[PDB]
């Protein structure tokens, strides 16, 4: 046809511009924000990629989950992500968000960061190398050049 | 029982209830209350979607680990809705549109779509199916939306004969159509009434008491084949309900009388939107519809539901609505509204 | 004897006792016990009504001069009538010595707030009484200072369990974080591991 | 000096196959480097090396176009490299398996995988272990 | 003489007046907790939710319990004032998610194995 | 034996006070900072051009884990559970029985990849290499369910990455 | 060694296979079970049987320090080889 | 001064355990067993207090 072609060609460019363009928030809990740090720093250069931290959940396509949550940050970070504008998208880090980690059986802990939010992509290491989490964040990019809004909008 | 299937646990996130369900339609307004709950009892819930993946991340919270199943299916592919119920003893049917796409019209939506899902449950081996259809549904209504339902209805009951229908009225919670419908109006100058809205009757029900009572009907051996009718505490005139949401939204209320064939005529124009339309003709002809009352059907309160009156959740909805002067204003200050109680 | 063992020094040994003799003589209303450990600790155990005058004696005494509070925290043993036991460290500059105090008290019984002696104590004690429970008399402010807010009971305390009793997710039928009893997915697995030989003979205890 | 930075441009230009390479290598790997080929993979994927660029340069790789199924042109990742060269490629060990081959044994796979998260392939956990209690079976004749 | 020393009150009678008084604080502060958190329940609710607070320890008969009980109310009442607690908590008094859990005999012996 | 840093003060002299008021009036201070910013921009940069060039890892690297085996095919673990015991996060759950030779064999092996902490120490109480940390550790998933690995997917992460894991004990076992 | 269960799914070395009637197969409907399709037990089944000289034998499993503690197989019985505790390796007198 | 209370001790107000896990909890005080695979009988020396054995379930995932 001729309106499914345009419709694809219109996802191609949103969604280019959108994994292109990936501004997380500057939040940090724990150990894992040091690597996240170094992912910053001159040797991987995450401003390359179009990769840049901003203050502001107003300003801010992704959250970087990098520590431990306890039962007095969930509200927080409820908080702050459901202030992003969308689409948003949550990249966990480390096993003490993924799924507790090494405070798995705390009194404190929430075990697993996707009890508050949903998680997009997983990393896992304690602490995650700052390459692996260049290659989560990279793999994020690719998950969100493969979604279609406009294809499955026309075919509604 | 097939002991895989065994209740374990107390009913929290972590435990078995022994339900395999899949919800079709479970990302809408009432398909996400129903899969919260089945995924409080630590049922394993399948959810069968044909959006794009992101709009089904607030489902994912929902259940624990692995309890929590996206497949995708086609209303039109029988395979697909195989491929979905293969392994469940729950079926819920929450699929449906409130305009006509240029895919589907009401009678794919509320026909086809719901009988394809009855004959592969019953084929299937399913044991439970669950189907939600409209209290005002009648073959005979100026609404095509009701005569679908009507006859979707009985075409569900035929391929599976012990299926538990449902039928709500006016659904109201926080991602509704009816409270929010209302109080987005306000734009508008005035607030365009049928008849001044003195000629309707309306029952809406709350949210959480229909997925509260779906629960309940899934859990209940003697709801087999029977039907339910889903409605509120409460019958209020149409003039005065919409007059209570604009006080409780703090709004000024300019009501203003228009003739059916306008306002008919300004639904129409509105249907052109290649997007989720404003208001359509049979968004009028519904709204503009007293509700049936239907005593000789089993209701909320037979299922252990004691239904929340409106006056208890309205704010929960429309302070999203006021603006930043009244944000702050409590539940008791808005004076509730006048009954039409028998 | 040489490589692998810590070596001894029996000079610091007859210091510490010299002192812990010396603040005994110079405190009989209070002190109840001194003792030096076999690596050259000095620990000095009083009443609990002494906690004031026993730690402004040891900061403003010329002698002694512990000024530095290194930490303050407590010990739970329930075997105990009074469960609770408050150690304080001290630390000296000008005799370059550490020395240690120590009291006790029960769930019911307060202790004396110790935040005029040091001002470090101030945090040291919130944290106690969240963490244990035991109150401290005369606190300016004395509230919950690591538990999340509502936080009910103790975590430190023995009885509490690894896990506690609450856990926390997000509930999007009323969009907020919701507490609930705690449920795990795999229970924590408890391990047996203590032998059933005597390790160290030198702790024998009488047979009853 | 400015010439021969100059020259240095051209013949990295010149050294990629022409203008065609030059600009899918520039497009590809945003890099427009040329070393030694250290070795080709079983794969499509080049190892190149240049000992005169500082510690983390002097070794890359050009990834294949068409990894096991997907075209892998513009979307690669780092889960492409086999173990071999991953050794080598990370620093771990100065040699090549070109010069130094791993041990062959019949159970190592023959084929390596990319990371197939979000694929039909991805990993799914289950119970590795039997059933722990058995049910009594009823007999299947009447008993009146 | 038991050798116990008190905290604040040295009889029944002084522990009463403190819970009164921090009764009062607590129903005086209703509204205000109902105005500042935007809460959807009525003061009438809150009310009688500190009133069943406060009944749940009225079988103790220990003035050292009764005064450790007022200072934790004075201190859960200056985190609700100073807007420390976040309706998260404040709503964590009613248990809106929590499924009632059954009393009877039959009930328990059908659900599980849980006196 | 200790020094000052910053106790020291400026002379007096006519022309130092005058250098110093230069200072003040032409901001030369300012201009050193902004030379030794330009001499940055001048300089080589550090970046890498990931993923087509790594970062330096050792034979120690701890990375994703992975059951081995034996030259001639047989599995190494003999459901001993010393690594069971060990583990600081309890990441590894192990069920065993008799196999149909009688061999001593687990049953079930997994191990919580968002409980474990990568600390190794499971690799280390091991009597025989069966358990170890692999060189991998470009693995991240989509979902949670994903990284809580079982007996099959450890044994496969083993054959898959084998022929590198034996190169780098082999460069590392006289230091163990 | 793979077999393929009634129902169509692979069954792994430990043995286990869902029943038809299981629900819990949903969770490989749209994507793959993962079973690993080396059995230890068939490859340790096809090594020879090693015959040595002597009454007692050692083994370590191979490569000295990268094997299994070093244990002694008592080879007096000729009815039946000696299997090694760890390795699983076989070893026999010369009999007939 | 000293108050003189002659009440019973009861701190259950105070430990914000859970009205459930206070009543219907009964615990066991003894002192254990040797282990009979061994002779060591330096684990029977002192008491143990334990709860009553509740309901343990498989997890439908992992098992
Ligand atoms: C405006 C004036 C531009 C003058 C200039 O570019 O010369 C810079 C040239 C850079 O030298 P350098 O970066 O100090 O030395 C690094 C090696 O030459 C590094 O050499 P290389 O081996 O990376 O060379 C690769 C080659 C090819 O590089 C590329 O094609 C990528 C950059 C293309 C940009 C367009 O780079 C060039 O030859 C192009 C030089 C700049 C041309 C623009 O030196 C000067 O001429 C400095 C002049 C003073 C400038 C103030
Ligand atoms: C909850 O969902 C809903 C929406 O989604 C958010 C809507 O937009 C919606 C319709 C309301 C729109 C947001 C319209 C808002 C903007 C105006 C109302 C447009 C009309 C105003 C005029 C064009 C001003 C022009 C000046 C005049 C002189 C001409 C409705 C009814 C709704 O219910
Ligand atoms: C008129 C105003 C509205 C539109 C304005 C548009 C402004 C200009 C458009 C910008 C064009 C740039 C988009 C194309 C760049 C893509 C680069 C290329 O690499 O894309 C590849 C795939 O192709 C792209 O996805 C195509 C996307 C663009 C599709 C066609 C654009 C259609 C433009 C239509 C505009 C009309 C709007 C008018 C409405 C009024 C994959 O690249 P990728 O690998 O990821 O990136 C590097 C990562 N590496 C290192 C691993 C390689
Ligand atoms: N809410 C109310 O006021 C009342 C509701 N009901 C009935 O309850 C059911 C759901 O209510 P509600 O959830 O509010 O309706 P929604 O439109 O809010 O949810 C609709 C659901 O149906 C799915 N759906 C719609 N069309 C199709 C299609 N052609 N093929 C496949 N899936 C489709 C949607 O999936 P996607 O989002 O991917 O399209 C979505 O999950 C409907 O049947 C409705 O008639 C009955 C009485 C009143
Ligand atoms: S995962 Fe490890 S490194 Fe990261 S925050 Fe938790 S403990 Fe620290
Ligand atoms: S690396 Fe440490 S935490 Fe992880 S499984 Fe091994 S012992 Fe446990
Ligand atoms: S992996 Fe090693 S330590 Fe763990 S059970 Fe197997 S043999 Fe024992
Ligand atoms: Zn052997």
């Amino acid at each position: 046809s001729r309106g499914e072609y345009v419709v694809a060609k219109l996802d191609d460019l949103v969604n280019w511009a959108r994994r292109s363009s990936l501004w997380p928030m500057t939040f940090g809990l724990a150990c894992c924000a040091v690597e996240m740090m170094h992912m910053a720093a001159p040797r991987y250069d995450m401003d390359r990629f179009g990769v840049v931290f901003r203050a502001s959940p107003r300003q801010s396509d992704v959250m970087i989950v990098a520590g431990t949550l306890t039962n007095k940050m969930a509200p927080a970070l409820r908080k702050v992500y459901d202030q992003m504008p969308e689409p948003r998208y949550v990249v966990s880090m480390g096993s003490c968000a993924n799924g507790g980690g090494y405070y798995h059986y705390s009194y404190s802990v929430v075990r697993g960061c996707d009890r508050i939010v949903p998680v997009d992509i997983y990393v896992p290491g304690c602490p995650p190398t700052a390459e692996a989490l260049l290659y989560g964040i990279l793999q994020l990019q690719r998950k969100i050049k493969r979604e279609k809004r406009l294809r499955i909008w026309y075919r509604r | 029982l097939h002991h895989a299937l065994i209740p374990h646990g107390k009913g929290g996130r972590s435990s078995v209830s022994g339900i395999v369900a899949t919800v079709f339609g479970a990302t809408g307004f009432l398909g996400r209350y129903v899969v919260n709950h089945l995924g409080r009892m630590g049922s394993q819930v399948i959810v069968p979607y044909r959006c794009e993946p992101y709009d089904t991340m607030h489902l994912r919270p929902m259940g624990d680990l692995g309890q929590i199943i996206f497949m995708e299916w086609n209303g039109k592919d029988k395979d697909s809705i195989r491929k979905v119920v293969e392994h469940s003893n729950v079926v819920i049917n929450l699929v449906g549109r409130e305009w006509e796409t240029k895919n589907f019209d009401f009678e794919d939506v509320f026909v086809k779509i719901p009988h394809a899902i009855a004959q592969v449950s019953k084929e299937a081996g399913v044991e439970k199916l669950i189907h939600i259809s409209h209290l005002n549904a009648d073959i005979k209504s100026p609404s095509r939306y009701l005569r679908s339902k009507a006859v979707g209805e009985k075409e569900v009951r035929a391929a599976f004969p012990e299926a538990t229908i449902i039928k709500p009225s006016d659904i109201f919670g926080r991602e509704d159509r009816f409270l929010n419908y209302f109080a987005s109006m306000r734009w508008f100058g005035g607030v365009p009434l049928i008849s001044l809205g003195k000629e309707t009757v309306k029952q809406p029900v709350y949210i959480v008491d229909v997925s509260k009572g779906i629960i309940n009907a899934i859990k209940d051996p003697d709801a087999k084949g029977k039907t339910f009718a889903f409605v509120g505490p409460n019958r209020y005139l149409l003039f005065d309900l919409v007059q209570y949401i604009f006080a409780v939204a703090y709004r000024p209320f300019l009501p203003y009388p228009l003739p059916h064939f306008a306002y008919r005529w300004v639904g129409r124009l509105f249907e052109v939107s290649p997007f989720e339309p404003w208001t359509t003709r049979d968004k009028v002809e519904r709204v503009h519809m007293s509700d049936m009352t239907l005593p000789h059907l089993p209701g909320l309160e037979d299922l252990g539901i004691q239904a929340t009156p409106l006056e208890l959740k309205a704010i929960e909805v429309l302070r999203r609505h006021r603006t930043y002067r009244w944000l702050t204003s409590e539940m008791e200050d808005v004076k509730p509204a006048k009954t039409v109680n028998i | 004897t040489r490589p692998t063992i810590r070596p001894r020094n029996d000079v610091v040994h007859k210091q510490l006792s010299a002192f812990g003799q010396y603040v005994a003589e110079i405190l009989p209303k209070y002190v109840q016990q001194v003792q030096v450990s076999c690596f050259n600790e000095l620990e000095i155990f009083i009443h609990p009504d002494g906690v004031i005058p026993v730690l402004t004696f040891l900061r403003d005494h010329t002698n002694a001069q512990f000024k530095s509070l290194a930490d303050l925290t407590a010990v739970d043993v329930p075997t105990r009538q009074n469960r609770f036991e408050i150690v304080y460290n001290l630390l000296s500059l000008r005799f370059n010595s550490r020395i240690r105090v120590k009291t006790y008290t029960d769930e019911l019984t307060p202790i004396e707030s110790s935040v005029t002696v040091y001002k470090a104590a101030n945090w040291y004690e919130r944290e106690i009484w969240d963490m244990f429970g035991v109150f401290f008399a005369n606190h300016p402010d004395l509230r919950r200072i690591l538990t999340d807010y509502g936080f009910e009971g103790h975590p430190f305390r023995k009885d509490f369990p690894l896990s506690g009793y609450v856990e926390l997710r997000y509930d999007d039928e009323v969009k907020r974080v919701v507490a609930e009893p705690v449920e795990l997915a795999q229970e924590f697995r408890k391990f047996d591991l203590n032998s059933p030989w005597e390790a160290f003979p030198a702790y024998r205890q009488p047979p009853e | 000096e400015l010439v021969q930075v100059l020259r240095r441009g051209l013949q990295q230009v010149s050294g990629h196959g022409g203008l065609r390479g030059y600009l899918r290598v520039l497009f590809r790997a945003n890099d427009v480097r040329v070393g030694t080929l250290v070795g080709e993979d079983k794969y499509g994927n080049k190892y190149y090396e240049d000992n005169k660029q500082f510690f983390g340069r002097h070794r890359w790789v050009i990834y294949t176009t068409e990894m096991n199924g997907r075209d892998t042109f513009w979307d690669v990742d780092g889960s492409m490299v086999p173990p071999e060269w991953h050794r080598w490629l990370h620093c771990m060990t100065d040699d090549p398996p070109t010069t130094k081959p791993p041990t062959a044994r019949k159970y190592i796979w023959t084929n390596h995988k990319f990371n197939v998260s979000g694929t039909p392939q991805q990993y799914v956990p289950y119970s590795t272990t039997r059933k722990k209690i058995q049910e009594w079976v009823p007999p299947s004749t009447p008993y009146k | 003489g038991t050798s116990v020393k008190p905290i604040f009150s040295r009889d029944m009678n002084e522990a009463k007046r403190r819970v009164r008084e921090l009764y009062r604080a607590w129903y005086r502060e209703v509204p205000n907790t109902v105005h500042l958190f935007q809460l959807d329940i009525s003061v009438k609710q809150g009310r009688d939710k500190v009133r069943e607070m406060f009944m749940k320890n009225a079988h103790v008969t220990d003035p050292r319990v009764v005064d450790l009980l007022v200072i934790k109310g004075k201190m859960e009442l200056e985190e609700t004032i100073n807007v420390w607690k976040q309706r998260t908590h404040i709503m964590r008094f009613f248990h809106e998610t929590e499924a009632p859990r059954p009393t009877d005999f039959l009930s328990k012996f059908y659900v599980g194995h849980d006196p | 034996t200790y020094k000052f840093v910053n106790m020291r003060e400026p002379s007096m002299d006519m022309k130092s006070v005058t250098d110093r008021a230069a200072q003040t009036l032409l901001w030369t201070e300012l201009v050193r900072g902004l030379g030794m910013t330009l001499s940055y921009l001048f300089r080589e940069p550090a970046t890498i051009n990931y993923p087509f060039e790594k970062g330096p890892l050792s034979p120690r690297f701890r990375g994703e884990h992975a059951l081995r085996r034996y030259p001639s095919g047989e599995e190494r673990c003999i459901a001993c559970k010393l690594c069971e015991a060990v583990c600081p996060a309890q990441a590894i759950t192990i069920e065993a029985e008799p196999r149909a030779d009688g061999s001593r064999r687990t049953t079930r092996y997994d191990i919580d990849m968002t409980k474990c902490i990568y600390c190794g120490f499971c690799q280390e109480a091991c009597p025989v290499d069966a358990i170890v940390e692999g060189p991998n550790f470009e693995f991240s998933t989509e979902t949670h369910e994903e990284l809580l690995y079982n007996k099959e997917k450890l044994l496969n992460n083993g054959d898959k990455w084998e022929a590198e894991i034996a190169a780098n004990i082999q460069a590392d076992y006289l230091y163990r | 060694g793979v077999r393929t269960s009634p129902t169509g799914e692979k069954v792994t070395h430990t043995g286990q296979a869902y029943d038809d009637g299981d629900y819990r197969r949903v969770r490989f409907s749209d994507r793959q079970k993962e079973v690993n399709e080396n059995f230890a037990i068939d490859l340790i089944a096809e090594q020879p049987v090693s015959e040595v000289g002597s009454r007692v034998i050692s083994c370590d499993g191979g490569g000295g320090a990268l094997g299994h503690p070093r244990v002694y197989i008592n080879l007096d019985k000729e009815t039946k080889t000696g299997t090694c505790g760890y390795c699983g390796l076989q070893f026999r007198q010369p009999h007939h | 001064q000293l108050i003189a209370v002659d009440e019973k001790l009861d701190i259950t107000t105070l430990t914000g355990v859970p009205e459930e896990h206070i009543k219907t909890r009964k615990v066991r005080i003894f002192v254990p067993a040797r282990n009979n695979m061994q002779s060591g009988v330096n684990n029977t020396k002192k008491w143990k207090m334990e709860f009553d054995t509740r309901e343990r379930w498989e997890n439908p995932l992992m098992g």
